[PDB]
């Protein structure tokens, strides 16, 4: 099972340097060039550079947007890829993926990524991070509408579950917004009025900028 | 190397065939493989993307027939002969034939029936009172188009301050969409009224759904 796991993301000064990390398993780390690409939200996908094979002598090449700024390495052993960023500013806020870019000299070759991370958000400001605050959404038939409202946090993202991933279908989540600086999105998921209130019914938010879980359980009124 | 794409957008509904452009500033064709270094990549929302043409024309495995990448040089184009509720996503090109650069992407979105909004009232909860807060949230469930337009009532007057309006991405199985409408006030200026309205008008019905509570 091949696996890329994007690591470091968070929020960073203004100005400041930040290191991401991609660990990686299942394939022979050597024999292929790691590529990083990037994308601002709502925005298109841009390659930002790559480090190639142990054949090729472990060389790096990067997009004109970066040469001078972003840096690759990579730590061979522990088959890990690094990702440098310098004096970063308000462009560079973005997710951050990393790629299994094409390997020449040994086994199947094709021009593709067949493998990307899951990815890590780095946004650049000077605010604060603050770990939200979530509130239960109940009623006041058939089927009863539940939901988590999740104010005041920041940087983004957060990510919303319903019984630990149990509870899959009639999920809703809206957008964040932006307002006063800090973020909000509320999250909604439908059931038979049987399940509920009679079992149990919980939402599992979480802000990886500061390392957060906070779950909620909905209860009547 | 410049990589371009069209439409940025467009939506077609299921059963349709679409086709999507993308354009170079120099043959991506290698004299020495003689190969065109090209490759399509499917992005849905809130995930990374997954590839699904490369070398112009060759299929990744596990993707379906209905998807057919052509072209040769500068002039490329993904063709997808029948899309269904799965294909929503952003498309991405990508050349490889001098380091990497990626096409600008044409998102691909549904057209379906119209559809009636499913509408939930929610007064606040008891611990967001307790930390002087109260958020009043109207919830418009599983309508189509994505247009709708939300009206909010204190007492029989129509608030308009205080209030945040967001949608969702476009259903992965039935194609619709869900938006939620906030209004924010402090637990004194929610203790101050006692009627709650809001009303959702949507191009399905000429007269708004209402939603009431009273404190
Ligand atoms: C002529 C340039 C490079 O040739 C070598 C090399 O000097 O290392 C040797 C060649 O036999 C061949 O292995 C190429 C290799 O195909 C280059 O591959 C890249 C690269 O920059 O490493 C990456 C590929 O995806 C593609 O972009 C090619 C490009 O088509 C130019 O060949 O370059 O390396
Ligand atoms: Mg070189």
């Amino acid at each position: 099972e091949v696996m890329l796991v994007e690591s470091g993301g968070g929020l960073v000064q203004p100005g400041n340097s930040l290191r991401l990390s991609c660990a990686t398993s299942g394939f022979t780390f050597t024999d292929y060039y790691m590529s990083w690409v990037r994308q601002p939200p709502g925005k298109a996908l841009e390659w930002l550079g790559f480090i190639r094979n142990k054949a090729k002598g472990y060389t790096t090449e990067y997009s004109a947007s970066v040469k001078g700024r972003f840096t690759i390495s990579r730590d061979n052993s522990q088959s890990i890829l690094y990702l440098q960023m310098n004096t970063l500013r308000a462009e560079d806020s973005a997710t951050y993926y990393c790629a299994r870019d094409i390997s020449p000299s040994y086994g199947v070759y094709y021009e593709g990524f067949a493998y990307w991370g899951q990815g890590t958000l780095v946004t650049v400001s000077a605010a604060t991070t603050t770990a939200p605050s979530v509130y239960p959404l109940v009623p006041g038939g058939s089927s009863v509408t539940l939901g988590c409202l999740v104010k005041g946090y920041f940087p983004e993202p957060v990510t919303v579950k319903w019984n630990y991933g149990a509870l899959s279908s009639g999920v809703r989540t809206v957008s964040s917004v932006l307002q006063s600086g800090f973020y909000s999105l509320s999250s909604l998921v439908t059931v038979p009025s049987s399940t509920w209130p009679s079992q149990t019914v919980i939402c599992n938010v979480a802000h990886p900028a500061s390392k957060t879980e906070l779950i909620k359980r909905i209860e009547p009124r | 190397i410049v990589m371009t794409q069209s439409p940025s957008s467009l939506a077609v509904s299921a059963g349709e065939k679409v086709t999507m452009s993308c354009k170079s500033s120099q043959s991506l064709l290698n004299s020495r493989t003689r190969k065109n270094y090209l490759a399509w990549y499917q992005q849905k929302p809130g995930q990374s993307p997954k590839l699904l043409i490369y070398w112009a024309s060759t299929r990744e495995s596990g993707v379906p027939d209905r998807f057919t990448g052509s072209g040769s040089g500068t002039d490329f184009t993904l063709t997808i002969s029948s899309v269904q509720a799965e294909d929503l996503a952003v498309y991405y090109c990508k050349q490889s034939n001098n380091l990497r650069t990626f096409g600008g992407g044409t998102k691909l979105e549904i057209k379906r029936a119209d559809a009636a909004p499913t509408v939930s009232i929610f007064p606040p909860s008891s611990e967001q009172l307790t930390s002087g807060g109260a958020s009043v949230v109207c919830f418009l469930n599983n309508f189509y188009p994505k247009d709708i337009n939300v009206k909010w009532k204190i007492d029989g007057s129509e608030r308009q301050n205080g209030v945040l309006n967001s949608w969702t991405d476009q259903d992965s199985k039935d194609s619709t969409y869900s938006m939620s409408s906030t209004l924010t006030l402090t637990k004194d200026e929610y203790e101050r009224h006692n009627s709650y309205t809001c009303e959702a008008t949507h191009k399905t019905s000429t007269s708004p759904i209402v939603k009431s509570f009273n404190r």
